[PDB]
């Protein structure tokens, strides 16, 4: 009997549908979805089981595809998000291997289409490197569940070929020294999908992770690799969008901190906060509020970033992983000159903000001051809340 | 002409200076310290002690 | 609670020690076992295979310092030395060489000294780190201008240093630490006793250093 | 034992709830002293708090003796 | 709590005033600062002396943030509120006036929790607000801000896992169960000791001090010298000596070498030093010093004398910034060469510096005096010898006071003219307290 | 969960209004009907939270009593409580 | 000197010594109840959703 999977058979006549549609659409010639947009939100909302991380996905993806205009766009989101939701549900390397790469042909394409003006040709040169590098990392994730396969005889995931699917994995976060696609697709692919490459993947890759995944190793010298490197890197780099990509590896080797101590509920704790002030980031009109996106993730008290920081703080200490929680402190104490870098650079300066001339009038104020609002988060982050 | 701070400056500082000074005359005495809640039991026990010390000689 | 008087935990204090606190139902610990390698590195009782089991991991990373100065190296070279393929796999090897053969010495020098220091004075504590540091540091700043050999020995043996009191001394003092079950000496208080240590699936740098702290595995 | 300690901590908490006084008496100023046996009275913090302020009484006490007694050897 | 949160509320309502209405903003302000005054006054009024050790508490449920008041917190919260109206008095912009009031909520919020993760949060919440303060664009120093932040988040960063070390060893980070519970007393208290040794400047962490307290601007550097030290003493008589006593009593030989050679050397230093405010702001180090060996003494009455000398220190200090402000506003210099003969041309500012200077160097009839003679007997219960350093070392610090006056205030007249009504007003509940506080301080 | 949750939610839907005016270079009041939107959106949205309060503690003691981790009568009333403190 | 008089009479009427002890009881106990639950919380055992002894008295159904 087939009535217990009606979810999947929604799912593809729901793609059905919309492409038949996208392309009555626009044999009309109109030069604007945001019906298609519609479309495309309910059918994320439709397709998607009722837990928590599955509805923190998909109410991202909602908020996300509001950046993006393409029909062509909207699509390869959404065969990204089916990826996404579900290597969250995958219990074999089968399913695993065939999400990630997916995921992986879905970014890749929309570097090369979204690019514009004289950047496109260094948004398609660090798209062709990413593509480069990630094929031989999915050939290792294949080798080693060759021999798995060979040695067990099944589809468990046990045994010394882990070591290697845990590197794959490493790979898939950014997790210095294997970091540097990263920083080249930071420097010069555009806004929205800077946005959406450090939120949604690293949601799905996680929540595999705490789902179905046990290894017998460490993760420590990637730990401290991405702490020293991110945070070295920050203080080092003058262009902005590689003091966010190597901040971004600091704030990776945070969370590798706290998946290795296991306690993943500061870890889902730590992840939404950063999630938010990310969704804040990338869609900042008015300069002054680059300050406080400063001030929450240098961890400084009152606001929600010093909360998402001092519970991994808290449990690493609980069960005395001393030399790594010594090195994520010295990390911490670095990380805040950049950030007054920041705070220094758009705090401290005389407010120009420009107005919209074509319509669409400061179109992303609503999530922007929205998200701001992690100033009052702190009272419901006090308690007993993430467990 | 008067300054933009002066009334403002007296009620403040001199609402505190009488509150200060209230404190310090106003107050029940066991309230204002402790020192007067202990002199009175201090004194009594005392009165047993010489005599005890007397007695000991 | 709070006087000009004085302070009463100053003078407030137990006048016996207490018994051991029964923090679960199972006093057992669970863990995986060591490798036996790590195992026969521990030992300290002869000096030179100490430094025979413990100098390899430091020459490895010399061995990585100098395989990243290799290929940075290699990248810049132009065609007419490029193409040179046994004069490139010299220079390159003698780069990677040079540093993986210091990292060892060092490596090998500071065991030696740090476990002969040891034997010498017939007991455990952190002066044959900080002269095994001295050692290793004054051979590695010598022959430089003159901060640095008095630098380098303070350098080295700050990190021995740093060594013991984070990842010795502060263990074993924090031996009896629980964050689970009745609070340690204050069994009254009537926080209740679980089934077991709690079950952490942590990594392999994350181990318990008592049975009773947690139960590692999955 | 340790069943005993906990009966012994809920009858402290027990008295200290159900607790009262009036007519001129200030609690935190307190007449007597609880009497215990225990090894470190911070075990029982109700029993500590009190002792506390019996102990910052007899501090002040002392002092006014001696200013009494210095009066008087002035005299 | 309630009242609390309608001061809170009424101190915001400045930024909602249009700003083409001049006196309103100023006076609105001023009036934000002055009521929090009287309400620690009356908190004072309402206080029952022969009573509990901590009264009018309160609790926000499982949010940590527990609040209560004793003899040290009260005393520092009335100076705490007498000091803010002064500072804005020397304030000029909207900017100024809510820094400076988001800096008078959490310095008072702060002086009265009894959570230690409560404390954190509340008094480096400031970090930020001092940074730009200190480093503000074209008359202050980046480098300055820069040192104070990063010597403060060390030392916070040192303190942050062991606060967590003891919150799951007990279950609690309330500083009455807290002192209730066996813990790990040297791990906790060494994370303690490194953030109070850096909030009271304790060599060698104490160069931020120099750097900060001068690039600071008047009223920013009457709020660092008068109040934002002490937090470091109230930690020590709070948090540190209740919660983790046997590390207290064995550190006792390191911080007691280490308050001598911060007595000695920043008394030596400040000899040398040829700017008037790099002068003012060295003599707070050592007066720090002897509070902070005063309250590791725990000897005779060890919290109320170390308490008295935070007060006069705190009623002192900001009074010789405001004057070395005063010369620094009308002559646009802080350097000693180009001032002499401040006598006949400042009688009034003379003569209230000459007053100052007596104040500083602990002379009678100010309450300096009472407090080193007082700080002085906990320090020679313990042994005689630790007094006679102390003891012996009173020429050096007049050394430098008169040397600095006589050099500043004698000789050829040359200078700006004497004080206005505003620059008195602002120098006179100073005095007032000193006068009170140095003659008849209790009753 | 917590009582003055709402409040709390309608002070930040007044705080976000006021922030989208003040980037799109408007004075605080204007468009109040933004500021009451904000407000009821916070209102519900901290209401929820507090909600999860409760729902998450019923979630451990129940997991917890499920794994043999038998909890006194005396503090199960700290978890098994819709407690609006 | 009656005003002084009268003030000390006011604050002995707005005293009230056993409000104090009830004060300082109910912020005793809402500390207390904070850390039993807390330290009852701190039994967090972590490994993944599919350990299934680990988690073996949870109820939870399979789609697969
Ligand atoms: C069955 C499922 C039904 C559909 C559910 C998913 C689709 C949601 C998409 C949506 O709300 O479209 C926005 C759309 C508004 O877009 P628009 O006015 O055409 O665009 C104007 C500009 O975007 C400029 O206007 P703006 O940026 O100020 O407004 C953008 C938009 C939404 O803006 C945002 O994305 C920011 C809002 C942040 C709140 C996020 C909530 C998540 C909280 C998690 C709690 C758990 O505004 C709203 O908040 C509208 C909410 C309406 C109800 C949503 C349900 O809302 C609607 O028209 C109503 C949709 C509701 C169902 C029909
Ligand atoms: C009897 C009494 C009469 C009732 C009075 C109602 C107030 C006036 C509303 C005006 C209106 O409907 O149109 C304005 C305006 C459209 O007029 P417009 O100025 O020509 O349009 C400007 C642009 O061209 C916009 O162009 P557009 O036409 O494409 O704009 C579409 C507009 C939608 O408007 C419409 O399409 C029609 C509006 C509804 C009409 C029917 C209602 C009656 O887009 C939106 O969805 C605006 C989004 C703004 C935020 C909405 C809520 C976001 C929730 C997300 C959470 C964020 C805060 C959470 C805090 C964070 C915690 C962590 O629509 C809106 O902005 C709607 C915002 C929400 C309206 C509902 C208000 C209910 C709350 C009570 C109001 C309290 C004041 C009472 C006044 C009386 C005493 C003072
Ligand atoms: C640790 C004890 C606190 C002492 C700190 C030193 C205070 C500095 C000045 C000394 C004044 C002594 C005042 C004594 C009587 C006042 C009331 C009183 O008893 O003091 C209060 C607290 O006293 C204060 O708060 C004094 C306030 C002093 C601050 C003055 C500086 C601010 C004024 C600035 C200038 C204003 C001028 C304005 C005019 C233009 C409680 O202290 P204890 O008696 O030790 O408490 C008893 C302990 N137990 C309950 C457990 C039994
Ligand atoms: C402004 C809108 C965005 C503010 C976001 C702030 C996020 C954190 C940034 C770093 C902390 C800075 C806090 C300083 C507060 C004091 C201050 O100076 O307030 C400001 C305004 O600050 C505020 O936003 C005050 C309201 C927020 C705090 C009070 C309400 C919540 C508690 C006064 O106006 P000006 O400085 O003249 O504004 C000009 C802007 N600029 C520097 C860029 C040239
Ligand atoms: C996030 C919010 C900002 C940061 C947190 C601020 C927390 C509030 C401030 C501290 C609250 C306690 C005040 C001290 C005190 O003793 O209060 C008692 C006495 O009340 C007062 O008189 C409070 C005076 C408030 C002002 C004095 C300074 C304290 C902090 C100042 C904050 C505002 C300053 C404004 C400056 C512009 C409590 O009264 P109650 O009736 O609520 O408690 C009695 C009983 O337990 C029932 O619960
Ligand atoms: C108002 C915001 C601005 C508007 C814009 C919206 C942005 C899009 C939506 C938010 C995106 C960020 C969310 C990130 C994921 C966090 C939630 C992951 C799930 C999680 O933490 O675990 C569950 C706790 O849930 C919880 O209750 C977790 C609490 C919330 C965590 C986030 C903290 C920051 C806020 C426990 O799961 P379980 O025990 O039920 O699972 C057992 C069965 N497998
Ligand atoms: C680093 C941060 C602290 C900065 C100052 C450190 C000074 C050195 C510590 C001196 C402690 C006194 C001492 O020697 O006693 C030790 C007590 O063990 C212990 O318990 C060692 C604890 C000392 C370190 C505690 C500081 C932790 C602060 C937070 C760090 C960040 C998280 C943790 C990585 C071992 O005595 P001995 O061996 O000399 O006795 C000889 C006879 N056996
Ligand atoms: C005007 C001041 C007149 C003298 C007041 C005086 O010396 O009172 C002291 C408190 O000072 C104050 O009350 C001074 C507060 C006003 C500041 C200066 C004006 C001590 O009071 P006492 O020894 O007379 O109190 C005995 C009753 N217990
Ligand atoms: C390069 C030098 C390596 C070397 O000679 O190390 C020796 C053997 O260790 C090793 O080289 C161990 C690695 C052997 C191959 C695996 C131990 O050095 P030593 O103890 O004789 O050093 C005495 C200096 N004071
Ligand atoms: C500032 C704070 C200190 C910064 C540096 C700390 C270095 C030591 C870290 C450390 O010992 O932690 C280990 C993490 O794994 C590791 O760090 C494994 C490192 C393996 C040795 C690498 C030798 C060279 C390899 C080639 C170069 C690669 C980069 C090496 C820098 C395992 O801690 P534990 O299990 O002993 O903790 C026991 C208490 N819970």
């Amino acid at each position: 009997a087939a009535a217990a999977a009606m979810i999947e058979l929604d799912l593809c006549f729901g793609l059905l549908l919309l492409i038949l549609f996208g392309l009555l659409s626009l044999r009309n010639g109109h030069v604007s979805l945001a019906h298609i947009r519609f479309i495309c939100q309910c059918w994320l909302v439709m397709i998607t089981p009722l837990e928590v991380q599955d509805f923190a996905l998909c109410i991202l993806t909602v908020v996300l595809l509001q950046s993006f205009h393409s029909f062509e766009a909207l699509l390869f989101l959404l065969l990204a998000y089916i990826g996404q939701l579900y290597m969250m549900h995958s219990c074999n390397l089968v399913s695993f291997y065939v999400c990630l790469e997916a995921q992986t042909l879905c970014v890749v394409v929309l570097c090369g289409l979204l690019a514009r003006g004289a950047s496109t040709s260094f948004s398609v040169e660090a798209a062709l490197k990413f593509l480069l590098l990630s094929a031989m990392v999915s050939g290792m994730a294949l080798f080693w569940f060759s021999a798995m396969y060979q040695r067990t005889g099944s589809l468990d995931m046990v045994g010394q070929e882990t070591f290697w699917i845990l590197l794959v994995m490493l790979f898939k976060l950014g997790v210095a020294p294997m970091h540097m696609w990263s920083v080249d697709l930071y420097g010069s692919i555009p806004k929205s999908l800077l946005l959406y490459l450090s939120t949604a993947p690293k949601l799905s890759l996680f929540t595999f992770w705490a789902s179905s995944w046990h290894h017998d190793f460490s993760v420590g010298v990637f730990i401290l690799f991405s702490m020293f490197i991110g945070s070295i890197g920050a203080y080092g780099q003058p262009a902005l969008r590689s003091l966010f990509a190597y901040s971004t590896i600091n704030e990776i080797g945070l969370l590798l901190l706290a998946v290795e101590t296991a306690g993943f509920h500061t870890l889902y704790q730590h992840l939404g906060i950063y999630i938010i002030t990310q969704l804040l980031l990338w869609n900042l009109t008015d300069k002054r509020l680059f300050a406080l996106c400063a001030v929450s993730l240098a961890g400084l008290p009152p606001f929600a970033g010093f909360f998402g920081k001092a519970w991994i703080f808290w449990h690493a200490m609980s069960v005395q992983a001393f030399s790594l929680l010594a090195a994520a402190l010295f990390c911490t104490l670095l990380s805040l000159v950049y950030y007054l870098r920041v705070i220094r650079l758009f705090w401290t300066a005389p407010v120009h903000t420009a107005a919209s001339f074509t319509g669409a009038p400061n179109q992303t104020t609503l999530t922007s001051a929205c998200a701001v609002a992690l100033a009052f988060a702190p009272v419901m982050l006090v308690k007993p809340f993430v467990i | 002409k008067t300054l933009w701070w002066e009334p403002y400056w007296y009620a403040g500082f001199g609402g505190m200076g009488v509150g200060v000074y209230l404190i310090y005359h106003a107050k029940p005495l066991e309230a204002l310290d402790i020192k007067y809640w202990a002199a009175p039991r201090a004194a009594k026990e005392l009165e047993t002690e010489m005599r005890m010390l007397d007695k000991l000689n | 609670v709070f006087s000009g008087a004085f302070n009463t935990p100053s003078s407030t204090t137990a006048r016996e020690p207490y018994a051991k606190t029964k923090s679960s139902e199972a006093e057992y610990g669970v863990d995986t076992p060591v490798p036996a390698s790590a195992l026969k590195a521990a030992d300290k009782h002869d000096a030179l295979a100490y430094a025979v089991a413990n100098a390899p991991l430091i020459g490895l990373a010399g061995l990585a310092a100098g395989a990243q100065e290799a290929y940075m190296t290699f990248e810049r070279l132009p065609p007419t030395l490029s193409r040179q393929h046994f004069k490139q796999a010299q220079l390159l090897l003698g780069i990677i060489g040079k540093k993986t053969a210091y990292a060892t010495l060092l490596g090998a020098v500071f065991s030696f000294t740090d476990a002969t220091v040891e034997n010498m004075r017939g007991k455990h504590d952190m002066t044959s780190g900080m002269v095994a540091g001295a050692v290793t540091g004054f051979l590695f700043g010598m022959g430089r201008p003159m901060p640095q050999p008095v630098a380098w020995p303070l350098a080295f043996a700050g990190a021995a240093v740093a060594a013991d009191f984070i990842g010795e001394l502060m263990p074993k003092y924090m031996k009896d630490y629980r964050i689970y079950g009745p609070v340690v000496h204050r069994e009254n208080w009537g926080d209740p006793v679980p089934p077991r240590p709690p079950i952490l699936d942590t990594g392999a740098a994350v181990r318990p250093s008592d049975p009773g702290q947690f139960w590692r595995g999955y | 034992s340790v069943e005993e300690r906990q009966s012994f901590h809920d009858k402290v908490n027990d008295v200290f709830k159900n607790l009262t006084g009036e007519a001129g008496k200030r609690w935190a100023r307190p007449d007597e002293p609880i009497l215990h046996t225990l090894n470190d009275e911070k075990e029982e913090p109700h029993i500590f708090f009190h002792n506390t302020n019996y102990r910052t009484s007899r501090k002040y006490i002392n002092v006014e003796k001696t200013k009494i007694l210095r009066e008087q050897a002035l005299e | 709590m309630f009242i609390s949160v309608l001061l809170i509320l009424f101190a915001l309502c400045v930024t909602l005033i249009p700003e083409a209405h001049y006196h309103m903003v100023r006076v609105w302000s001023f009036v934000a600062t002055i009521i929090p005054m009287w309400v620690v006054t009356w908190m004072w009024w309402n206080f029952d002396a022969s009573g509990h050790g901590l009264q009018m508490l309160v609790i926000l449920g499982r949010s940590h943030l527990a609040f209560g008041i004793d003899g040290v917190a009260l005393s520092l919260m009335l100076l705490t509120t007498v000091l803010f109206p002064i500072c804005m008095m020397l304030l000029r912009t909207v900017a100024g006036f809510m820094t400076f009031i988001l800096l008078e909520v959490l310095v008072l919020s702060a002086l009265c929790v009894l959570d230690l993760l409560g404390f954190y949060i509340l008094f480096e919440a400031s970090l930020i607000l001092l940074f730009l303060l200190i480093g503000r664009a074209p008359y202050g120093s980046l480098e300055a801000a820069y040192k104070i932040v990063l010597y403060t988040m060390a030392g916070s960063l040192v303190l942050l896992p062991t606060l967590f070390m003891i919150y799951s060893e007990c279950g609690t980070t309330n500083v009455l169960y807290m002192t209730c519970a066996y813990n790990h007393q040297t791990v906790l208290g060494w994370g303690l000791l490194a953030v109070l040794a850096v909030k009271i400047p304790l060599m060698p962490v104490h160069l931020w001090l120099p750097e900060a307290h001068v690039a600071a601007p008047t009223a920013g550097s009457v709020l660092l010298a008068g109040v934002l030290l002490k937090l470091g003493g109230i930690g020590f008589l709070r948090f540190m000596l209740p919660v983790v006593p046997e590390f207290c009593v064995s550190v006792f030989p390191l911080v007691s070498t280490l308050c001598l050679v911060s007595f000695l050397f920043s008394t030596l230093s400040t000899l040398r030093q040829i700017d008037l405010k790099k002068i003012v702001a060295y003599s707070s180090i050592a007066h720090m010093s002897m509070v902070t060996l005063a309250i590791f003494s725990q000897s005779e009455f060890s919290a109320y004398s170390s308490s008295f000398l935070m007060i006069a220190h705190g009623l002192i200090s900001p009074a010789l910034f405001l004057i070395v402000g005063i010369l620094y506003d009308r002559a646009h210099t802080k350097f000693i060469l180009y001032f002499s003969g401040l006598g006949a041309s400042m009688p009034i500012g003379s003569t209230l510096f000459f007053l100052f200077t007596l104040g500083n160097l602990a002379f009678p009839l100010f309450p300096n005096f009472i407090a080193e003679v007082l700080c002085m007997v906990s320090i020679f219960a313990v042994h005689e010898l630790l007094a006679y350093v102390f003891c012996v070392c009173q020429v050096l610090g007049a050394a430098y006071g008169f040397w600095a006056f006589n050099r500043v205030v004698h000789g050829l007249p040359r200078g700006p003219a004497d004080v206005t009504r505003t620059e008195f007003h602002t120098v006179l509940p100073l005095l007032i307290g000193a006068v009170w506080l140095g003659i008849k301080p209790m009753a | 969960g917590w009582a003055y949750s709402g409040e709390w939610g309608m002070l930040a839907g007044f705080c976000f209004g006021t922030l989208k005016n003040v980037q799109e270079g408007k004075a605080w009041f204007r468009r109040p009907y933004i500021h009451g939107a904000g407000m009821i959106a916070g209102y519900y949205l901290f209401k929820a939270a507090a909600d999860w309060e409760d729902e998450a503690l019923k979630r451990i003691i129940t997991r917890y009593e499920r794994k043999g981790y038998a909890i006194p009568e005396d503090r199960k009333e700290l978890f098994a409580a819709n407690q609006y403190k | 000197a009656y005003i002084l008089d009268f003030l000390s009479y006011m604050w002995e009427k707005n005293n009230d010594d056993s409000a104090s002890y009830k004060e300082w009881q109910d912020f005793l106990d809402v500390a207390e109840k904070d850390r039993r639950r807390d330290r009852i919380i701190a039994w967090r055992e972590r490994t993944m959703y599919d350990d299934y002894a680990a988690n073996a008295e949870e109820p939870i159904i399979y789609k697969r």
